């Protein structure tokens, strides 16, 4: 009897002027992370997945090594997003875009997106 | 046509015929569910017993009883008795027969209401009453005024009456009977080395209760010759073959009576009650009471009680007054007795809660018709 | 200790388990099982050079228990082996352990409560007949854990290798009736662990058998908070299961018996007793308690005893009362459980027979030991 | 446990040393005197044999069945050799060859129980021991050839031969080497 | 339904099949599968693993006891199942060859050995429901099925429904109380002595013996003197007193036939005949782990008991299986038993003076002609009854929730 009661509980101005490294530099300034907001995180993801899809890969090695330590990071919260619900072949790219990062900013990128309490 | 006498006391249920001498049926008021899983499909079938056949079984049944101090605790269980009493135990069906309960004093209105709902929603009976179990005791001693006590199991109470006149604010009462003083057995059993401990065995142990157990005349003098010599020590049979034998235990229980502090309770025992209760009373009336000691229920079986409660109220008393104790030898029916001269008595055929009046005031009738 | 010099000593006469100390002291000196046995030869093994006394007792009848027929004097709290119990005493004051060897110094004994009046009084004669003690005291078992844990009021819990005792105490105020037994304690539990383990295939059937499974017993199993997660945590996941290592190396592996096994204390009907688990028994003592007394030991809980020792009890009692609480007092009233102070006191010290309150505290020179007479 | 345990400690018996010296019935000379009833500890152990081997635990209720089990393993040394005999004759005198041989006594090393029996103190137990223990030896070969040898062909018979095989308690006589 | 619900029983030793409401075993077969050899073609490469169709050349039952080409397996040891592999094969070919029955149209009633894992109670409803698509299942307790069967044989006046039974099959002994119809699971106990330990007790005591007993067949032989020969005897070293002094009567020949040459062979057969069932009476001649007799094992249960039904359980105790069949078996148990019960009452006379004396305890054992099949017997009389088709688990259930839906057991 008793024991069953529980107790106890701007960017397209960037891509079409064709150094299109200069929008994801611009695409990083958005970041929803301090907000309580959760309609803006599925908007931040799309902002930043068409940029993504956009590269050719005689570039994708630069496009990271241009960024900084905190774009590094920055951009393995939203990798770590497309994996989510992928588009029809983008896993594609973003297994790709995987690579360069990974080889940038190392296992420890991936750590502090594991334990990340706050996030885009 | 004829009405049915049903005293659902704790402990025994007696149940018969209005004007029949003696109940027709006495069964436990127990309701027996198996403690093991049924698995013997076949002949292993019922999911509950009730009454003789969960006496019997008990091995196997963790037995319980659903009058609790005389206060009904588990309804469901308790149809099921009354089921039992009406269509198993008399054999005759509740529809055309109308039925005298039997409730004791200062019961919780609740008791006796939801007691009538089920009486006519139910059983679907033609028309009920309910009568406090003291002055049917009264009746059945032939008596106009007297103190009745009532020892049951679960509940103890002195009400007195005189000219057929009750005094309620000389009713009072004590939840220390029948059961208490065997639990009280089943603790100092163990000063001896035996152990009884499980449901069914506080069934033997109840047994020899009612078999050896009697109420010392001077527990101070017994105490100290019980010391002296196995004089004492009676012998009895567990029903494994062994044998346990009994010293001052015999009477330890009994003195509980008199001496609630045994099982730690405060209030003062049947003794000083009975006087308690005469000194509240009327100051003509209490001559006449102490004559007429009515004792009642098997609670008051034990050999020698009389005499201890003559001897006790005889001190207490001035000294002038002749104390004298009603003990019938049939006392042990005495409820029920006086509950089938009391649905014979041709007043009372117009007493009854009909079933128009319940169905016009609901259950709250019982506290318009009845005393 | 004594003006006169004389050093005092206590013995709790455990059904498992002989504890002993000096007076004051905050640990006993010497723990050791209450084993009595003689050798048997035995096919399965082999015999060593180590000499085998006649009678090997104690701590040495534990180690060499490979070799010997084990008796256990004491059972549930009487005594029923008399001869065993002597020779258990006899080691216990010899040269060996606490060699006090000696008449002069005192003793305490403590005898648990609703015991039968004959075992107390044997011992109070071969304390007087035998040894010829100076000084002797027999206590109550449940006042010494107050005395230890330094309170006057509070519902004493007290689960031995014998037998489950629960006694209230009100600001030193011996309440009688409203002592209980629970007949679950340390031994039940490891029987029925052996039937356990036989389902899943390893057969234990010697004497010298016991103290193995008591050995598992003690360092695998714990009480299951919520019991229903424990069960999920089993069906669904492998992690309960770990590993044991038997006297001829078998490595066994133990399961869900870690905490299917603990539990009767809170089933009875598991095992064949019919009856309430220790948390309801607590709790209807509780209600029986005059309506006053009730609000402290809510607050004044107190654990003895090794069976108390298991992982999550203190937490998984503290659960059954707070639900008893709510499902019978407050009505299913939730919200107002938040007014419900209870505390139970869970040291993890808790071998809780020591004894300085009871002795020096009592006497350093006193008229209240026995004496010779 | 319900193995068969010795008999015969009637109090009022001599029990020098760490077993029952006890008064073996023999014409061969030594310590113990002559029992003159019927019963006796090597007609027990004999009789008890067929039985006590398969009893694998045994415990040493008292001081006599420190005596007996020490029976038990030359009985079964016994039949380790009279097996081979090629007739009763042999069968005698080559008993006699095994009693007078240098058994280890209970305390000495090699014996295979020295956990269960203490050290002969001095000379006059350890000198007993080997007056008692020869004693016993030289007695309980001449009772098994007698009745080990079947009297159709002086073939050690079968039946006690299958025993040859079973050791009590599987502890051996020659120890961990003879 | 229409037609009969199919009843199978699978012992360590035997199994037993055949439609409900018959009156007896329409196969009592034993519990052995000869699969398909090869010569080393399976290896540290592949075990007993099989391609194509290979699988399927394999017998069951006697057609598979005397084949030659074919290696004999044994699948259920101590009553557990222990390879599931061997013993799905032996359920398809019982089902679809000598039971005749389509799974898909007859409940089975399915016997549970009282000590085995849950686990197993999964494998074997994933075999019925998932492999089989079985309407329906249910598991029974042999012991209960047991009293049934004594319950419908004896007379009326005496259907007790209240009794100890002993269940030694082969593989371990059950001793199991039922009071008034309700198994006390608490009280049960598992002797190891069974009828394989029996034989290869004998098996060992001829083959230190009597060499000459060609390898192929020492088992066989074992096997026909416990049962043709062998007894519960009066006082174990009083035999072998007997068997020395009158060896020219008590010893016994038996003529076994050699199975290649088919020359004949004899055998001097002996202390076999007394060893073997004594070991009930002393577990430690065959294993080095058990030693209370069974007739000391059988008190303990009825003394943990409630105290009102322990003298009724002396007064039916129910024998059941092939190794309970020893002559003198009963006679024995009852003696012993009867010689421990009123010496415990003679203690309780003298605690209390003489003073009363207690009505002593009369011991009943039973023996009775259903012995070799009375777990099938009763499960055909259980499975009669439209009761029995609400108490199965009908398919749908093991849909919805897993094969768990036998995780639970009665113990
Ligand atoms: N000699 C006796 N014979 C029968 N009952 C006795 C005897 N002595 C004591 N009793 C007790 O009396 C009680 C029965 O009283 P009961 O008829 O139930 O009263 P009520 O029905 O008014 O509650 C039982 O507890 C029974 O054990
Ligand atoms: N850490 C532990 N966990 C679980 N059980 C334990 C632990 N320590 C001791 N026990 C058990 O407690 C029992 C002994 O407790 P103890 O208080 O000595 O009893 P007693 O004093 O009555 O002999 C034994 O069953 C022992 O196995
Ligand atoms: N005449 C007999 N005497 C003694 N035991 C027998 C006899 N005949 C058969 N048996 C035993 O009965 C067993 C038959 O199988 P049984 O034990 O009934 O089923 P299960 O295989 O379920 O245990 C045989 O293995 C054998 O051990
Ligand atoms: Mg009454
Ligand atoms: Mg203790
Ligand atoms: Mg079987």
């Amino acid at each position: 009897r008793f024991r069953k009661v529980d107790v106890g509980e701007e960017v397209d101005s960037c891509l079409r002027q064709g150094n299109m490294t200069a929008a994801l530099q611009a695409a990083l300034k958005n970041p929803p992370i301090n907000t309580k907001s959760q309609a803006v995180k599925d908007r931040a993801g799309s902002i930043v997945l068409k940029v993504l899809i956009s590269f050719k890969a005689n570039d994708i090695e630069k496009a990271v090594q241009s960024l900084d330590k905190n774009g590094v990071d920055l951009l393995m919260k939203y990798i770590y997003k497309g994996f989510e619900s992928p588009s029809d072949n983008s896993s594609a790219v973003l297994l790709q875009w995987h690579e360069k990062a990974l080889a940038a900013g190392g296992v420890g990128s991936i750590v502090r997106v594991l334990t990340a309490r706050k996030t885009v | 046509t004829t009405a049915l006498v049903c005293d659902n006391g704790s402990g025994l249920v007696k149940a018969g015929f209005a004007g029949d001498d003696a109940p027709r049926a006495v069964f436990p008021s127990i309701v027996g569910r198996p403690r093991h899983q049924g698995v013997m499909v076949g002949m292993g079938q019922k999911d509950s017993y009730v009454g003789d056949e969960a006496q019997s079984k008990r091995g196997i049944l963790t037995l319980k009883y659903p009058i609790e101090h005389g206060i009904i605790t588990n309804w469901d269980d308790m149809e099921k008795i009354w089921h039992h009493t009406f269509y198993n135990e008399l054999r005759v069906a509740p529809e055309e027969h109308p039925t005298l309960l039997t409730e004791a004093p200062l019961n919780p209105k609740a008791n006796r209401e939801k007691m009538t709902q089920i009486m006519f929603e139910t059983f679907n009976v033609p028309a009920m009453y309910v009568a406090i179990q003291a002055v049917l005791s009264l009746y059945a001693s032939g008596r106009t005024t007297g103190i009745v006590l009532d020892s049951g199991d679960g509940v103890t109470h002195n009400v007195p009456i005189y000219e057929g006149y009750a005094l309620p604010h000389a009713i009072m009462r004590l939840d220390l009977a029948g059961r208490d003083l065997t639990d009280y057995l089943m603790k100092i059993l163990t000063e001896r080395g035996y152990s009884f401990v499980t449901t069914a065995e506080r069934e033997i142990v109840r047994d020899i209760k009612e078999k050896l157990c009697y109420v010392a005349l001077d527990f101070e003098n017994e105490m100290a010759t019980a010391a002296s010599s196995s004089s004492l020590e009676k012998s009895y049979e567990l029903p494994d073959g062994q044998v346990i034998t009994i010293g001052n235990e015999r009477f330890r229980c009994p003195e509980t009576l008199f001496q609630p502090s045994f099982i730690g309770m405060e209030s003062a025992g049947i003794h000083e009650t009975t006087y308690n209760s005469i000194m509240k009373c009327d100051i003509d009336i209490r001559k006449d009471l102490y004559a007429n000691n009515v004792m009642s229920g098997g609670t008051t079986m034990y050999p020698g009680i009389a005499d201890r409660m003559q001897k006790e109220i005889t001190a207490l008393a001035p000294s002038t007054m002749k104390i004298k104790i009603i003990a019938p030898p049939e006392r042990k029916y005495s409820v029920w007795i006086g509950g089938s001269i009391l649905a014979s008595l041709s007043t009372f055929q117009q007493m009854w809660i009909t079933k128009q009046e319940y169905d016009e005031a609901g259950p709250s009738i019982v506290h318009r018709k009845c005393f | 200790m004594d003006s006169q010099g004389r050093k005092v000593v206590v013995c709790d006469n455990g059904t498992g388990f002989v504890k002993c100390g000096y007076a004051g002291s905050n640990f006993p000196e010497h723990i050791f099982p209450a084993l009595v046995g003689r050798p048997i030869i035995r096919s399965t093994t082999k015999v060593g050079n180590i000499e085998i006394k006649d009678l090997m007792v104690g701590d040495e009848a534990s180690e060499l228990r490979s070799m010997l027929e084990v008796n256990y004097p004491m059972e549930n709290g009487i005594v029923r082996n008399w001869d065993d119990m002597k020779h258990l005493w006899d080691y216990t004051f010899g040269p060996e352990k606490l060699n006090i060897d000696t008449r002069n110094c005192k003793i305490l004994l403590t005898e648990p409560p609703m015991n039968p009046t004959k075992n107390r009084e044997k011992i109070v004669e071969v304390m007087f007949e035998t040894y010829q003690f100076s000084g002797v005291y027999v206590a109550i078992q449940a006042v010494l854990t107050l005395y230890a844990q330094g309170l006057l009021t509070g519902v004493v819990v007290d689960s031995g290798d014998g037998v489950t005792h629960i006694c209230p105490v009100y600001e030193g105020f011996s309440l009688p009736h409203l002592t209980r037994r629970l007949d679950i304690a340390g031994r039940d539990i490891t029987r029925y662990l052996i039937k356990l383990l036989l389902l899943r295939g390893y057969a234990f059937n010697h004497s010298a058998d016991f103290e193995t499974v008591r050995m598992i017993k003690e360092k695998l199993c714990y009480v299951g908070y919520n019991i229903e997660q424990e069960q999920k945590l089993a069906l669904e996941t492998t992690v309960l299961v770990e590993s044991y290592t038997l006297p001829d190396g078998r490595i066994i592996k133990v399961g869900g018996e870690r905490f299917e096994a603990p539990e009767a204390l809170f089933q009875p009907h598991l095992i064949n007793v019919e009856g309430v688990g220790v948390a309801e028994l607590l709790f209807n003592t509780i209600q029986a308690a005059d309506i006053d007394t009730r609000s402290e030991f809510y607050k004044h809980i107190v654990l003895s005893g090794g069976s108390t020792m298991y992982p999550g009890l203190p937490s998984r009692l503290e659960r059954e009362l707070k639900q008893l609480y709510l499902e019978r007092v407050l009505k299913g009233d939730v919200e107002k459980l938040s007014k419900f102070k209870i505390r139970i006191e869970d040291p993890p010290r808790r071998k809780h027979m020591v004894f300085l309150g009871g002795a020096v505290l009592a006497d350093i020179m006193k008229d209240k030991d026995n004496f010779w007479m | 446990m319900p193995a068969y345990h010795s008999s015969l400690m009637d109090p009022d018996t001599k029990l020098i040393g760490n077993m029952a010296l006890l008064p073996i019935r023999s014409q061969f000379k030594g310590p113990a005197p002559r029992e003159t009833k019927d019963t006796d500890i090597v007609d027990e152990a004999i009789y008890y044999f067929k039985a006590n081997v398969f009893f694998k635990n045994y415990e040493i209720k008292n001081e006599a069945d420190r005596t007996l089990i020490y029976i038990t393993l030359y009985i079964s040394e016994c039949l380790k050799k009279l097996q081979k005999c090629n007739s009763k004759s042999q069968g005698e005198k080559e008993m006699y060859t095994l009693g007078i041989t240098n058994f280890p006594i209970p305390g000495e090393p090699g014996f295979p129980l020295n956990a269960i029996y203490a050290k002969p103190a001095n000379k006059q137990e350890d000198e007993v021991m080997r007056a008692y223990l020869q004693q016993l030896r030289q007695e309980t070969g001449l009772r098994l050839c007698e009745k080990v040898f079947d009297p159709q062909n002086d073939k050690p018979s079968k039946w006690w031969t299958c025993f040859v095989k079973r050791q009590f308690m599987n502890k051996s006589l020659s120890g961990p080497g003879q | 339904g229409r037609l009969p619900a199919c009843v199978v029983d699978c012992g360590t030793g035997y199994t037993k099949l055949g439609y409900a409401g018959n009156t007896e075993p329409q196969f009592i077969i034993p519990s052995c599968i000869a699969i398909k050899e090869s010569a080393k073609v399976g290896d540290q490469a592949q075990r007993r693993v099989m391609k194509g169709v290979d699988d399927l050349d394999f017998f069951i039952g006697d057609e598979a006891i005397e084949k030659p080409t074919y290696a004999t397996k044994w699948p259920i040891r101590h009553g557990i199942v222990e390879d599931w592999d061997l013993m799905e094969r032996f359920m398809e070919q019982v089902i679809f060859k000598y039971l005749r029955a389509e799974p898909e149209d007859h409940y089975f009633l399915l016997t549970e050995p009282p000590l085995n894992t849950p686990e197993n109670r999964e494998y074997t409803a994933e075999i019925m429901f998932e492999s089989f698509n079985v309407p329906g299942l249910y598991i029974a307790v042999q012991a209960v099925l047991a009293l049934a069967a004594s319950w419908t044989s004896r007379q009326v006046g005496e259907r007790t429904l209240t009794g100890t039974v002993i269940d030694s099959g082969d593989g371990v002994t059950h001793v199991i109380p039922v009071a008034e119809g309700y198994v006390i699971g608490s009280c049960i106990k598992h002797i190891p002595i069974a009828g394989r330990d029996i034989t290869y007790f004998i098996q060992q005591l001829l083959r230190d013996r009597e060499v000459g007993i060609p390898p192929e067949q020492s088992l066989e032989t074992a096997k026909a003197v416990k049962e043709r020969y062998s007894y519960v005897c009066p006082d174990l070293v009083k035999e072998f007193n007997k068997y020395d002094t009158d060896g020219s009567k008590w010893i016994k020949q038996y003529t076994g036939i050699n199975a290649i040459s088919k020359k004949e062979f004899s055998i001097d057969v002996g202390y076999e005949r007394f060893l073997g069932p004594e070991i009930f009476f002393h577990p430690e001649f065959a294993n080095p782990d058990f030693t209370q007799p069974i007739s000391e094992v059988v008190d303990e249960v009825i003394q943990n008991c409630p105290i009102d039904v322990r003298r009724p359980l002396y007064k039916n105790i129910v024998l059941s299986g092939g190794s309970t069949m020893f002559r003198d078996f009963g006679r024995r148990l009852q003696r012993d038993l009867k010689r421990t019960v009123d010496a415990r009452l003679k203690l309780s006379e003298e605690l209390s003076g003489g003073r009363l004396k207690p009505k002593p305890i009369d011991v009943q054992v039973i023996t009775h002609h259903m012995q070799r099949y009375a777990v099938w017997f009763g499960g055909s009389m259980l499975a009669s009854t439209p009761e029995f088709y609400q108490v199965c688990h009908t398919k749908k259930d093991y849909e919805e929730i897993g094969p768990s839906i036998c995780r639970h057991n009665p113990v």
